[PDB]
């Protein structure tokens, strides 16, 4: 109520902006089968670029 | 009085405008027909094979009206199904008979031995000719149109063409790819239209057809090149003696026996004469008033 | 959004003044230049939404 | 030629009117004259008494209403063909009905049975039946209204 | 007589129909800025003159 | 008509009436106004004159009192000519006062001008001379059904009396 | 199904045809194959997906590269021919409202009053759709005839042909205007109105605004060419036509001159306040923008290129986004 | 519309159900067809009866709701029997008569509700209650409509 | 003003103040009734032809 | 409101009764066609009870 | 003349917003009956 | 594949279009999913057009209704356009809902074909 409130504003106009792939900033400790998802995300990013 | 005079004047003006329009149409049609006859006298058929047969040059350029009324010597294999469309041949009731001609084939079977698919045939429909009503039972489904082209001389030509994909080998080692081709030269015709006043009415449900619907023919015969066939349909022609004396049905088309246009110069002149007579009568009546 | 607000405000001001309804939010006659309250309100309406959008 | 000149002068005349409106104030004080003891303002080519601004606005509204409803309230009087035809059709139907039932007595078989029952709550008919023909049809229409659709 | 009275009861003022109301609503004169029409020199400026012209129609 | 045909007959008449005045139900109140208002006045008092002025503020008054001694036909012609034209401001509602004191003259005027859209007798006890002159005209107007009597007390709300008289005149105007 | 279905079936069939893609249905009509691959239902759907815009482009080509058919023009002006058809009569009345006594018939000197006077006749032959037959017949005249004369001619040639046709067919437009401007219904059909006019005035009155009509037609042709090209100077052409908008209003006022419906005479046409020249400018421009007239034959090369580019984008919509480009293919 | 036109298309012109059909069920997705449901078609007669009864009830309720207001009134020559035309169920007019002694206007049963009465407003509604038939005529409490 | 003049003339005509033209005054003004006959004849002919066919 | 609730409940009942029968179309490329068949399904006994 | 005047539009909106007040009050007004 | 959670942003319209396009022609999408997507795209088109036509039809009658007959032009036009907008919105929403729901189902099926769901082990 009477303290600093965490912000909720976020990006809303980018294609698959929330689709984050494994990387050094992610440590690549994702799901063991998430490689297919990462590759699809990369291909879709290439399409949308 | 005033109503009658005004109506007569309006009728005369409309009929005069129609007469002038149809007279100009008749003159243009006469010029076009003279040019068409002169060009048809040449008899120099452009070759339809290879990259030209995979997509027809008129279809390739979307300029069929540009390639209209031209002589083409095409390669292809005729389909078994024959479609008859009700039409008068030399004043005699009959049917224009058309049969698809498979000009090219495609085989995507990488596992050709594991599975035996059907070749994807890029085909073009050719109007095999015209048959009288009395000989309706004479037309044979898959009947022989003409003798096939001879075997190629080049020993390197006894295989599927680079673009056409047709293998003119009298003994193809792949018997599944064995084929006997055909070559024929003919004239070009644009797709007709269904006009109520022109008696080009098709009872497709009842099987009665008077308007040449390329899309309907494609849906009936299951042709792979639907839009390509819908672009135009050629009326096959023969170099004189199209069908002299035999049970040859459909009778082919000659140099001066091909199907004249529905909106012919004669029809345009008749419409012009009718409109001009109407205009003259209306003007005379208005003068009498 | 700012352009829509400005257009709505301008149209409403013109129509309400065409019937006499004028909000005296600012002084009816301003100091110095002596501009009309209508002109001052039109200027304020043109200015404010752009500044608010700029700030946010 | 004149209309081409007028079209050319259209923005010109509009600009002139705008300039005149800008350079002129909507105040002239050239209307109100005290006619004897009555204050009259110039009304077209004549005068009209002014008691209040609201009164003048009301008079203007009345005159405007008269002008706006002048034509419609001048509707053709004797355009009575359809109404006369309707009246004639109704009269002809009524006359045919009166002819068909010229000489029928009031009491019917039920009325006769009404003279042989203890049903004193129900009363015997003693009047003409012309005015209530097809009241059964009216009742059927009432009853089928809530069940038709 | 019913047709003459439009099947409407005589000696009854009634409610004017919607169009009639609109006929009354759209007929009233426009109310220009009276203050802008005042003889004040503050209204004699060019900006005030333009405001009066655009506002008084 | 039979009690069963009344609904259908009335519906048919209402539907057919629309062919005469389109949007009649949408202009019934407006059509309540006359076309060329001609009014005949009877009465003389202070409150009577006040009510006349209030009800005919936008109307033009004809001084039939001045037209005294003229022949009946000439007076009727003059009154009709006064009441058969629209002022430059499209003002056509003309109210002739102190006229005509003769039933024959009223009949001639009615024949000339298709009947006065309004005839108003001010039933005011403060009025003492009007009934002394226009009794025959009052009787003729009562026979014609156009005479509307506005019973006004000499004392009371002038505004309320004006409202009542305006309502009576509007509802009693004859097309 | 013995009495009702035989009549009720066509209505549902037409509703489905309006709500479904008939061509696509035709693709699903014939199930099977004759030896050529790609005849399955999936293949038919795959072909039909691009086939919608493909058939649209083919129809555009037939409209441009082939001779004209009136129905196609009707197909181009379908919203202008049936639904917003009465807006033409409304605009005619509004242009004629400057000299009409509609102010005495409870119609305000505005578009609202013009509509109310137009709506005072109803929604039938005498209402908002009054004279629609004459309007459609006029639409079937000069536009079709001039468009038949100049298929893909230049702007000047198209303007000349349109002027010739509009001069040819003036009386029909004059009669349509008179019927639309007849608020009392004094005209019992086009023939009766024409008879009365001929017996009353003389033949010359049929083209009181023919020159203004030709000039406005040239302006509208320029505007339509700019709009088709999409030059972003289309707004400039709209403004230029709005500058000449008084010509059409003057022509409309001249067409109905010195008649029972108009309380003024022809000379009085020159005495009108200039504020009347911009009476229905806004409704006219709105109609000309939203429900615009489109002659696909007279479309510019820029218009054809824009249409082809839209079709190319639609065709490009059919592609795999996450497709991987391989070194070997 | 909300009962037939939407249900007709939503039930017989598609195979994918609405989002409201699967929001509460945790089951694998599937398509729906109307040619393999209710082989013993009890649903047909139930739907027909429900539709008929609902339409009848709606018509009757609308007629009852609109049947309390007074549309046209006329006191008799002796003013004993007031003839009044109200709104009929088919949207037409229906004429009835009321006895003079039957109608009355009375304070509500809760005296505290007088301030919250419709007739308290100047342009309100006043109900004349014909006590003989326990009927109500809702006259418009305003001066323009009355004679 | 133009509407006022037209309305004055119409009001004279309606109220009977018809124009006094050279002592030849129109003391009556009316219209006759015309009935649609060609449509009836066409309907009768079409019905007879259909019956014969 | 009861009618609207009844319509929603009818749609729910139809959807629920539908899932018990799995009818789907499958493409046989041998004849180059697609035919619709029906088969049973295995799901949660808890789901069936619900 | 003058077309859409915001004052007139607001007056019409206010009249519309005060329209169903009478019928709502009549529906909610207490009657003269008490069935205890 | 996409993030799941209340705080996560909802799928966008352009994202849904891109996903549908990918599922329509991907070489890594099974034939059953392709047929489902094609059937979904085909039938969903009729609903929106039918709803728009129904709005156009009903709104015309509502423009000439009993009270709608004698209203001012602005109010009459607004009231008439009211049904058309509602029915057009209904039809378009129904078409979009059917298409997007079947698209999400196809996406789930494709993810299952590639095991792209956490805690989904056979």
């Amino acid at each position: 109520l009477f303290d600093f409130n965490p912000s909720s504003i976020k990006f809303e106009k980018y294609p698959f902006y929330y689709w984050i792939n494994s990387s050094q900033l992610t440590e690549f400790n994702q799901y063991r089968k998430f490689v297919i998802r990462d590759s699809i995300i990369y291909s879709l990013n290439n399409y949308i670029i | 009085n005033v109503t009658g005079k005004v109506a007569l004047a309006t009728l005369g003006a409309l009929t005069g405008y129609g007469a002038f329009y149809h007279y100009n149409q008749y003159l243009n049609l006469s010029a076009r027909w003279q040019q068409i006859q002169e060009n048809i006298a040449k008899d120099q058929p452009f070759d339809v094979d290879g990259f030209d047969a995979k997509v027809y040059p008129w279809v390739r350029e979307n300029n069929v009206n540009d390639w209209e009324y031209k002589l083409v010597k095409m390669r292809g294999y005729f389909k078994d199904q024959r479609f008859f469309v009700r039409r008068k041949r030399d004043g005699k009731e009959g049917f224009l008979v058309f049969a698809p001609f498979v000009t090219a084939v495609e085989r995507v079977n990488h596992r050709l031995k594991q599975k035996d698919l059907l070749p994807v045939e890029y085909s073009v429909f050719v109007n095999l000719g015209w048959v009288p009503v009395e000989n309706k039972k004479d037309v044979e489904l898959g009947g022989e149109v003409c003798p096939p082209m001879d075997a190629p001389t080049d020993s390197t030509l006894f295989v599927n063409d680079t673009f056409t994909g047709f293998n003119p080998d009298p003994a193809n080692p792949e018997d599944t790819e064995q084929v006997t081709l055909t070559e024929i030269t003919g004239i070009v015709r644009r797709g007709e239209q269904q006009d109520i006043l022109a008696r080009r009415r098709n009872w497709n449900k009842e099987g009665i057809y008077n308007w040449v619907d390329l899309d309907y023919m494609g849906k009936i015969f299951r042709l792979f090149n639907l839009d390509a066939i819908n672009t135009a349909y050629i009326e096959r022609v023969v170099p004189s003696f199209e069908e002299g004396e035999e049970g040859l049905y459909p009778i082919p088309a000659t140099k001066d026996t091909f199907e004249r246009p529905l909106n012919t110069p004669e029809r345009h002149s008749t419409f012009f004469n009718f409109y001009a007579a109407t205009s003259a009568l209306s003007f005379i009546s208005m003068l009498l008033l | 959004n700012s352009l829509l607000f400005t257009a709505v405000s301008w149209f409403s001001i013109y129509q309400f003044a065409r019937k006499g309804a004028v909000l005296p939010v600012l002084r009816e006659y301003g100091r110095y230049f002596g501009t009309h309250r209508l002109f001052r309100q039109y200027l304020h309406t043109l200015v404010l939404p752009l500044l608010y959008t700029e700030y946010a | 030629f004149e209309s081409l000149n007028t079209v050319l002068m259209a923005p010109i005349y509009s600009f002139l009117e705008f300039k005149l409106k800008l350079s002129s104030t909507k105040i002239n004080t050239n209307h109100y004259y005290v006619i004897n003891g009555k204050l009259y303002i110039t009304y077209n080519d004549s005068f009209k008494l002014f008691t209040t601004i609201n009164d003048y606005f009301n008079d203007l509204n009345e005159l405007s209403n008269t002008k706006l409803f002048f034509l419609y309230r001048s509707f053709n009087i004797y355009n009575i063909k359809l109404n006369s035809l309707v009246d004639f059709v109704f009269l002809k139907l009524i006359l045919f009905i009166h002819l068909l039932y010229l000489k029928s007595t009031n009491y019917n078989r039920f009325d006769y049975r009404l003279k042989q029952t203890d049903w004193g709550f129900y009363i015997n008919n003693n009047s003409n039946y012309i005015q209530n023909i097809f009241s059964g049809l009216k009742y059927i229409w009432r009853g089928l209204r809530f069940w038709i659709i | 007589a019913h047709r003459s009275n439009l099947y409407q009861s005589k000696d009854i003022v009634g409610e004017k129909s919607f169009h009639e109301k609109h006929l009354e609503q759209q007929t009233a004169p426009y109310s220009g800025v009276k203050s802008l029409e005042e003889p004040v020199s503050q209204n004699k400026s060019f900006i005030n003159s333009l405001m009066r012209a655009i506002h008084n129609h | 008509m039979n009690n069963t045909f009344k609904f259908l007959h009335q519906v048919i008449s209402k539907l057919t009436l629309k062919a005469q005045v389109p949007n009649y139900g949408q202009y019934s109140h407006s059509l309540k106004r006359p076309i060329n208002p001609k009014v005949v006045v009877f009465g003389n008092s202070s409150r009577a004159y006040e009510l006349i002025s209030s009800q005919f503020r936008n109307f033009n008054h004809v001084n039939g009192l001045e037209l005294k001694g003229q022949e009946d036909n000439i007076q009727a012609n003059k009154v009709a000519q006064s009441v058969l034209s629209i002022n430059d401001g499209f003002q056509d509602g003309y109210y002739i006062t102190d006229f005509p004191q003769n039933s024959k003259q009223a009949e001639r005027l009615d024949l000339i001008t298709d009947g006065v859209n309004l005839a108003l007798y001010i039933k005011d006890p403060s009025d003492k001379v009007t009934v002394t002159r226009q009794q025959e005209a009052i009787d003729y107007y009562r026979k014609t059904g156009a005479l509307v009597e506005f019973e006004v007390d000499p004392r009371g709300d002038l505004e309320e009396q004006v409202k009542q008289l305006s309502n009576q005149v509007l509802n009693g105007y004859k097309h | 199904a013995n009495f009702v279905i035989p009549y009720l079936k066509p209505v549902a069939d037409f509703w489905n045809s309006l709500c479904i893609d008939q061509h696509q249905d035709s693709l699903f009509q014939f199930k099977g194959q004759t030896g050529s691959l790609g005849t399955d239902w999936t293949s038919k759907y795959l072909r039909s997906e691009q086939d919608v815009y493909n058939h649209k482009y083919l129809q555009y080509h037939k409209r441009v590269h082939e001779a004209p058919e009136l129905t196609d023009v009707i197909s181009d002006n379908v919203y202008r021919l049936t639904l917003f058809a009465g807006v033409e009569r409304v605009l005619s009345v509004r242009q004629a409202q400057a000299i009409l006594k509609t102010q005495f018939a409870g119609a305000t000197e505005n578009i609202s009053g013009a509509f109310q006077t137009v709506l005072n006749g109803g929604i039938f032959r005498r209402g908002y759709f009054r004279g629609a037959l004459l309007n459609l017949l006029q639409f079937c005249g000069a536009p079709y005839q001039s468009l038949i004369w100049s298929r893909n001619s230049g702007i000047t040639n198209q303007v000349i042909v349109s002027s010739i046709f509009e001069a040819f067919f003036y009386p029909l437009d004059t009669v349509k205007t008179l019927i639309y401007n007849d608020v009392q219904g004094k005209y019992k059909g086009a023939f009766h109105c024409a008879s009365q006019v001929v017996q009353n005035a003389g033949w010359s009155r049929l083209y009181a605004g023919i020159f203004q009509k030709l000039i406005f037609n040239s302006a509208l042709i320029f505007h339509l060419n700019q709009v088709w090209d999409g030059s972003s100077q289309q707004w400039a052409s709209l403004a230029l036509v709005a500058a000449a908008y008084p010509l059409l209003v003057l022509k409309t006022r001249f067409q109905v001159a010195g008649t029972p419906l108009a309380l003024a005479t022809s000379n009085e046409v020159l005495k009108v306040n200039r504020k009347t020249l911009y009476a229905g400018l806004v409704p006219y421009l709105i109609f000309n923008t939203l429900f615009a007239y489109e002659f696909a034959a007279w479309h510019s090369s820029t218009a054809q290129e824009r249409v082809i580019g839209g079709l190319q984008n639609a065709m490009k919509q059919f592609s795999s986004p996450a497709a991987e480009q391989v070194w070997s293919s | 519309w909300c009962a037939y036109f939407v249900p007709y298309n939503i039930f017989f012109k598609t195979h994918m159900p609405l989002e409201h059909a699967y929001d509460n069920l945790f089951f694998p997705y599937f398509q729906h067809t109307h040619f393999l449901w209710d082989n013993n078609a009890l649903h047909i007669p139930t739907v027909g009866g429900v539709a008929i009864y609902a339409t009848y009830i709606a018509l009757s309720y609308i007629n009852n709701i609109w049947k309390d207001y007074v549309v046209r009134a006329q006191f008799s020559k002796d003013k004993e029997l007031l003839f009044v035309t109200r709104v009929s169920p088919f949207g037409t007019t229906e004429e009835e008569v009321y006895e003079v002694a039957h109608l009355e206007h009375l304070p509500p049963s809760v005296r505290s509700g007088v301030k919250d009465l419709s007739a308290q407003d100047a342009d309100g509604l006043v109900d004349v209650t014909c006590m003989s038939s326990q009927r109500s005529l809702v006259f418009y409490k305003g001066d323009q409509y009355w004679n | 003003l133009a509407f006022i003049k037209e309305a004055n003339e119409m009001i004279q005509q309606n109220t009977g103040n018809l124009p006094w033209d050279g002592g030849k005054k129109k003391i009556f003004q009316g219209q006759a009734n015309k009935y649609l006959e060609t449509p009836y004849y066409l309907l009768a002919a079409l019905s007879g032809l259909g019956l014969l066919y | 409101l009861l009618l609207y609730i009844l319509w929603l409940e009818f749609y729910q009942f139809y959807h629920i009764l539908s899932f018990y029968g799995n009818i789907n179309w499958a493409f046989d490329y041998d004849e180059y066609i697609w035919t619709l068949e029906l088969d049973t399904r295995r799901t949660r006994l808890a789901n069936n009870y619900i | 003349s003058k077309g859409f005047n915001l004052a007139n539009a607001v007056n019409t909106v206010k009249s519309t917003l005060n329209a169903p007040i009478k019928h709502i009050k009549r529906n909610i007004e207490p009657t003269g009956s008490n069935y205890s | 594949m996409e993030p799941f959670g209340t705080d996560e942003r909802n799928w966008t319209h352009e994202e849904k279009d891109i996903i549908t396009r990918f599922l329509k022609y991907d070489k890594h999408v099974n034939l059953k999913t392709a047929e489902m997507v094609y059937s979904a795209e085909v039938e969903s088109a009729y609903f929106g057009k039918a709803g728009a036509l129904a709005g156009g039809v009903i709104s015309a009658l509502f423009f000439n209704f009993p009270i709608v007959r004698n209203l001012p032009i602005i109010r009459r036009s607004v009231i008439g356009v009211l049904p058309f907008l509602y029915c057009y919105t209904w039809g378009k929403n129904t078409q979009e809902e059917l298409r997007w729901l079947k698209t999400f189902a196809a996406y789930q099926r494709f993810v299952v074909y590639h095991g792209q769901h956490c805690k989904l082990w056979v």
